RNA sequence: AACUAAUCCUAGCCCUAGCCCUACACAAAUAUAAUUAUACUAUUAUAUAAAUCAAAACAUUUAUCCUACUAAAAGUAUUGGAGAAAGAAAUUCGUAAGGAGCUAUAGAACUAGUACCGCAAGGGAAAGAUGAAAGACUAAUUAAAAGUAAGAACAAGCAAAG
RNA sequence: GAGCUACCUAAAAACAAUUUUAUGAAUCAACUCGUCUAUGUGGCAAAAUAGUGAGAAGAUUUUUAGGUAGAGGUGAAAAGCCU
RNA sequence: UCUCCAGGCAUACGCGUAUAACAACUCGGAUAACCAUUGUUAGUUAAUCAGAAUAGGCAAUAAUCACACUAUAAAUUA
RNA sequence: AAUUAUAUAACUUAUCUAUUAUAUAGUAUAAGUUUGAAAUUUCGGUUGGGGUGACC
């Protein structure tokens, strides 16, 4: 990771998380699951269908991706029509 | 700072100090290997171009009369002193050439054969074929550069129409137009190659370094397992 | 240098090349600087001290070390040492001066013997001259003794010195001619060869 | 003339500035090479009659290394400049 | 005349005395009058040690001063 | 055998190895007095 | 410590203090003006702005010039702007293979020719695209005159300006001698190009040359000081006498 | 181990090594070596006859020094050329032409000594 | 009851601010084996910075090095063995002499590019201390370091502890 | 950086006596080299001393000035030498 | 004066005042005497020793006591 | 060994000249191919230690 850069003296994004997963702004991280388009032939239509599946991330896992990007992909965006506006907040989670 | 020695414009039959190389160029870095140091020698300028007219004469066959067969320590073959009208020039000397000798210098190309007499310089075209030969130049007025070895005389195989065909001592046949210039007989010291050197110290006389003591067929793909 | 300390010792004495040796590096003395106007005490100028072991007594200046402000006052000031002491002999006491920095001593009026400061101001004439700040007056500049010893007047030249009219005497004559010109007409050398070419570079 | 392009991109640097290089935009590929283009012919207006191209005045279309190395170098033909054009037109007319 | 020497430097040249023009004087054509690019650096380097010499002579004086209004 | 004179001096040699005259002939040479008139050095060459 | 003014600003300062100063203000224009030479080795972007593939949105482009190599040897000849290029390749085209030096080095061939103005023929070193400029400006001569000293990039080339130009504006009877009528055609078709004699001589001067050229100009031995205080003697003399 | 330090001077060096001490030369050496020596190139001493000249070495110390007024050239021209050019142009008999008759040189050569380039020693 | 020693304060230096420069200083000598008054033998930079290193190896690649206004847009668009990493622009904003620095192993290497080392390129030190006055005889102050002396030792031992 | 060392270029030097012959012959000095043993091992010496030895008119030895330079030079190859 | 040992004198190269006298007795010589050390003053003398005009024309025949004598490695501005 | 290799050498197509009836010559350059003087980088693991084997 780049900590401090050379030209603007802050930390870099690392641009292979911001092309895997998706961050929800109450803290959880959207990924698929590896393997998903691979050797679909000899899979079982069960397997398959886990495959397909969008998958949360683990509370050390979203730790470090939290690291591993910015500020900026943690803001709240307001897109008109967003399929997942309903899960950027928890519900019922006493915890 | 390597400044050639071969400097002198002008010819002259006074013998001219040469300066050693020791195998290396004007870089100062070797180029070649084994040479260095022996005895010291002048240069005598031979004359190689054997019908030269002397300066305000006519351009016809002329005589010359040979002073002294010498020897030269920068070549095998031997050396002849030889004055006609009031020129001296040195020249390569044939097999039996002695002191006292005539020997002629013709342009005329001889529309028959001319008797070969050893040591007289003719035209190719005016020999005939067959006769032993020696300082043959490849172009008329170039000036002898092959046959001026000791001992080493080539063949004139063939002449046909305005040029001819010269067997060089390697049994390679070279052609030349019947104009150029060839000096007939052998070359002399025939037993050069009879000369034995003896002892290691005479190599070293003779300016030869000693030999260093350091001590490909690719295969194709389908014979490469029987390698 | 910039480590040579000035000294009662005149510069290039004996003591003072031995007071300041090439390798000395003792600590520089801070003086306040007074510009060559500013300063207005002379040799022969009568001062008052105004503090110390002989405050209140009027002297006579006879030395001054300008790099270090110093007025050296006649027989005041005075401690006591053994001149010319020997390994047979004691010596002989003498009282020794010693310096008084500028602004413990003040200038002296004339005709009123008092402590009066002074300015500087020029005259109708033109001369720069010391004026007292009260009472103004004009302090005349004192005559001292040359330091090397010559007194003009009493003065009577010998041989090898030049007589003084002989020395006023006006021979030049204005012409444009080189020294070199006029000495070998005067001496009526000829000479009528010329130089040949030189190509300055 | 050969042509070349740089196989990384150069960031932009604004309208007022140059952009700063590095090492690695030191790299190029040669998108085209001008010897091998297919070869225009040159147009020249003749000054004289000359075998097998025409009479005096005409307009032809000639290959560039006949045209430069014996019409223009000998003076037989002209540079077909719109000035030119004009002139020889005009003397065609009132021949 | 005023010349630039090959160190790159401005100095003035004191002429001599010659029997012949200097454009036939084979000793006076050794001597180079002109100073090829690679002094360049040598040029800013020697107005960089000279303004780093002259700044550090200024500042010195103010401290003197200072020392002086301090004690007086 | 015995090392350490390998010096075996000759002012005709060292004038022309590391002269004034040498060290001008070729600009390498040039730029080494540059070094040294910028150092400082008393001895610029031999 | 810091310089007053940035390294770059160096050369516009010298420029503008001692003899520099002196030099005639139009020259000076010349040094200063900077102006990108017309391409040649890389193909311009048409547009300012494209529509970029991957993202399908428009970006701004913007040229580069590639670095070219100028040797000595093309101040001597006619290169169209040619030079050659020092650069890199990647072997066999990918990215992954390594990457070698390459020199892209233009064609030159020799050629002979001729300046009307001048009434000379010239043997010229010379490329392919140096030809065809001069046949789309209709004549040597108008290849010369009409390019800028940054597309003409030659010392050869800007000194043939300066003696057609000077040809030009002095009228020199010098060209083709007794023929006022082949001299006069001559002068007219090149009419546009005339400018003031005092311009004409500074063009394609390099700096040094220029300052030398000055130098010339102003040079003059001292005046006795005999001359002058006499002059000063009469003039107040003759007021006096007024 | 060579000194860099000490001056280069001919007593160092071999025997083939040899330069000058500052003596200016007064002779030529011809083929076959042979040294002449030209009498105008050894420099002559002009003594003038000091008999009667009543300037001495010292002077009385009770002879007044005179303020100091560093010649200048107005004060050489005033003092030598502005009495003939004045009373000249009174007279009506001056023209920039004959400068000459005042004094003034156009050039220097021809002149056993010539202010510039100086062609004689102090 | 003292030897070796110790104490010391300013020589200068450091970072900024400000500022284009016009310091390039007698005579003579010097590019010849420099510093040698005159002929001989004439005189002239460089084609792309590389590698280390990072990628936990290395082989494309690896900020600054290889500069173009500040703050923001923004570590965003993009670029990349899509890895390590790299990284804009459009656009907006912008009117101005000092020290919670050093004080002689510190601060400059600097008392000096000297001494000295090296054939050469090159490397490169150490140190000073009276007082107002030395034309007052160059002072004082300190059980104070290790080391010694004054004053060798006296069955038995991590040398002390009870 | 080739003032050491490797090789080279140019200009110079040295070799008595004795026997063979007519010599990279013999005995053996000067000179060159460094076989074997002892001493020495911070030594006189960062390779020496004392003895004993090999060559000693030659591919000998020595002197002076010049040349070849590190991706290289030189090498009767020891991966030797290039302060 | 005696006892004993057996590379010395010049030049080249190099070094750069170590030269000589006096005065000193700290430092230097691995200790003393005395100085090679410190300070001061002096010194090395050259027409023979040693160093530092132009343009053309032309050269066959070693050295070694150079005769005899052979030879081979073929060998000095007039 | 892997990756390269306007070191030299060769050919081929262009480019530029000469000629010629299409044609054979050459060639201050570009693009290929062949040759390889060189250049850069590396030396998986487990197995009294070394052959081979093997194994992951
Ligand atoms: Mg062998
Ligand atoms: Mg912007
Ligand atoms: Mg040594
Ligand atoms: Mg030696
Ligand atoms: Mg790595
Ligand atoms: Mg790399
Ligand atoms: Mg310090
Ligand atoms: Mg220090
Ligand atoms: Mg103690
Ligand atoms: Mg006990
Ligand atoms: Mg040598
Ligand atoms: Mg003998
Ligand atoms: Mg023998
Ligand atoms: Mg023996
Ligand atoms: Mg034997
Ligand atoms: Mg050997
Ligand atoms: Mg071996
Ligand atoms: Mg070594
Ligand atoms: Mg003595
Ligand atoms: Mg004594
Ligand atoms: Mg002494
Ligand atoms: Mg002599």
């Amino acid at each position: 990771l780049t900590y401090c850069s050379t030209r603007k003296g802050k930390r870099k994004t690392v641009k292979s998380v911001v092309h895997r997963f998706l961050r929800l702004h109450s803290g959880l991280w959207l990924r698929r699951k590896a393997g998903y388009k691979k050797k679909l032939w000899k899979k079982s239509t069960a397997r398959k269908k886990r495959l397909r599946e969008f998958v949360f991330c683990s509370k050390t896992q979203s730790k470090l991706l939290d690291k591993m990007t910015t500020s900026f992909w943690k803001r709240r965006n307001w897109y008109a029509g967003d399929p997942y506006q309903m899960y950027h907040d928890r519900t019922n989670l006493r915890v | 700072k390597f400044v050639s020695w071969k400097s002198r414009t002008k010819y002259t039959v006074k013998p001219v100090k040469m300066r050693k190389s020791g195998g290396r160029d004007h870089t100062g870095r070797i180029r070649v290997h084994g040479i260095g140091g022996g005895h010291k020698q002048n240069y005598r300028m031979i004359d190689f171009l054997r019908f030269r007219p002397e300066k305000e004469k006519a351009p016809e066959p002329f005589e010359e009369k040979v002073v002294v067969v010498r020897y030269d320590p920068c070549r095998s073959a031997d050396i002849a002193l030889v004055a006609g009208g009031s020129r001296k020039r040195w020249i390569i000397a044939t097999e039996n050439m002695k002191a006292g000798d005539t020997i002629l210098n013709s342009n005329h190309i001889g529309r028959m054969a001319v008797a070969a007499q050893e040591g007289d310089a003719h035209p190719l075209g005016a020999l005939p074929v067959g006769t032993l030969i020696n300082n043959v130049e490849s172009e008329p007025g170039r000036g002898a550069q092959y046959i001026r070895a000791a001992g080493t005389c080539g063949v004139l195989l063939r002449k046909v129409n305005g040029t001819a065909i010269i067997q060089l001592p390697s049994k390679r046949q070279m052609q030349v137009l019947e104009s150029c210039t060839a000096t007939v007989g052998r070359v002399s010291n025939v037993n050069h190659n009879q000369r034995v050197i003896g002892k290691a110290g005479r190599n070293r006389w003779l300016g030869k370094r000693p030999n260093s003591g350091l001590w490909k067929i690719r295969p194709l793909p389908p014979m490469k397992s029987y390698v | 240098s910039p480590f040579y300390r000035y000294g009662m010792s005149r510069p290039g004495s004996i003591a003072d090349k031995r007071k300041n040796p090439p390798w000395s590096r003792r600590r520089p003395v801070v003086v306040e600087p007074i510009s060559d106007e500013d300063w207005h005490l002379f040799c022969g100028d009568m001062v008052e001290i105004l503090e110390g072991k002989d405050a209140g007594k009027q002297g006579k200046v006879v030395q001054v070390v300008r790099q270090r402000n110093w007025v050296v006052l006649e027989g005041l000031n005075t401690h006591y040492r053994y001149i010319g002491r020997t390994k047979d002999h004691r010596g002989t006491m003498i009282a020794s001066e010693a310096p008084l920095l500028h602004h413990q001593v003040k200038l002296v009026d004339p005709v009123d013997r008092k402590p009066t400061e002074i300015q500087w101001r020029f005259t109708e004439a033109g001369e720069r001259v010391r004026v007292s700040t009260r009472s103004g007056r004009i302090i005349p500049k004192p005559e001292f003794p040359r330091a090397d010893g010559i007194v003009p007047e009493t003065w009577t030249d010998g041989p090898k010195d030049t007589s003084v009219e002989d020395a006023l005497e006006r021979t030049y004559v204005p012409r444009l001619k080189t020294l070199e010109e006029d000495v070998m007409e005067a001496m009526g050398i000829q000479e009528t060869r010329r130089f040949k070419k030189v190509y300055w570079y | 003339t050969v042509i070349v392009e740089r196989w990384w991109k150069v960031p932009l640097a604004g309208e007022g500035r140059k952009p700063h290089l590095h090492r690695r935009h030191r790299v190029y590929k040669l998108v085209e090479d001008t010897k091998h283009r297919p070869k225009d012919n040159l147009e020249l207006i003749l000054t004289q009659s000359v075998d097998e191209i025409g009479v005096r005045g005409d307009l032809v279309s000639v290959k560039k290394s006949v045209g430069r190395n014996k019409l223009l170098s000998q003076g037989l033909a002209v540079y077909a400049s719109p000035e030119n054009r004009k002139l020889f037109e005009e003397e065609k007319s009132l021949r | 005349a005023w010349r630039r020497d090959i160190f790159g430097r401005i100095v003035w040249h004191k002429f001599k005395q010659w029997p012949i023009p200097w454009y036939l004087n084979k000793r006076y054509n050794r001597r180079r009058f002109f100073a090829m690019p690679y002094v360049d650096r040598f040029i800013r380097l020697r107005i960089e040690k000279h303004a780093r010499i002259e700044a550090r002579k200024r500042s010195l004086q103010k401290k003197k001063e200072k020392i002086l209004h301090a004690k007086f | 055998r015995a090392r350490g004179n390998e010096y075996q001096p000759s002012n005709i040699k060292r004038k022309h190895k590391h002269g004034w005259v040498r060290r001008l002939s070729t600009p390498a040479g040039v730029q080494v007095i540059l070094r040294r008139m910028l150092k400082g050095r008393k001895s610029l060459s031999h | 410590p810091l310089h007053r003014y940035p390294v770059h600003l160096w050369q516009k300062l010298r420029l503008r203090q001692g003899i520099c100063a002196r030099l005639p203000a139009h020259f000076l224009r010349s040094l200063e003006e900077e102006r990108t030479p017309t391409p040649v080795h890389y193909k311009p972007h048409g547009t300012k702005f494209k529509i970029n593939p991957k993202n399908g949105q428009r970006e701004r482009v913007e040229d580069v010039p590639i670095p070219v190599h100028y040797p000595p040897e093309s101040q001597q000849g006619l290169w169209g702007g040619e030079g050659l290029i020092l650069g890199y390749r990647y072997a066999n085209n990918d990215k992954l293979s390594k990457r070698v030096k390459k020199v892209w080095k233009p064609q030159l061939f020799t050629r002979e020719l001729y300046s009307e103005i001048l009434d000379k023929k010239f043997t010229v070193t010379v490329t392919m695209r140096t030809l065809d400029l001069i046949d789309e400006a209709y004549g040597f001569d108008f290849y010369i005159l009409k390019t800028p000293k940054e597309d003409l990039g030659s010392k050869f080339g800007m000194d043939l300006k300066r003696g057609m130009l000077l040809r030009l504006a002095r009228q020199d009877p010098h060209l083709h001698p007794e023929n006022p009528e082949r001299r006069a055609a001559i002068y007219d078709k090149y009419r546009s190009f005339v400018i003031p004699e005092a311009e004409a001589e500074w063009v394609g001067l390099t700096l040094e040359e220029a300052l030398e050229k000055q130098r010339l100009l102003e040079e003059k031995d001292p005046v006795p000081l005999f001359k002058v205080y006499v002059e000063e003697l009469v003039q107040r003399l003759q007021e006096q006498v007024l | 181990g060579a000194d860099r330090m000490s001056k280069w001077t001919s007593k160092r060096g071999p025997r083939t090594f040899t330069k000058s001490r500052g003596a200016k030369k007064t002779g030529i050496y011809t083929s076959d070596r042979k040294f002449v020596q030209i009498k105008e190139m050894v420099p002559e001493f002009v003594v003038p006859d000091l008999t009667g000249f009543k300037l001495k070495p010292y002077v009385n110390y009770r002879a007044p020094a005179g303020i100091d007024t560093p010649l200048t050239a107005k004060a050489l021209f005033q003092e030598t050329v502005a009495p003939a050019i004045e009373k000249d142009f009174k007279e009506g008999t001056f023209d920039a032409n004959n400068l000459e008759k005042y004094g003034f040189e156009p050039t220097q050569e021809g002149k056993l000594f010539q202010l510039y380039p100086k062609n004689f020693p102090r």
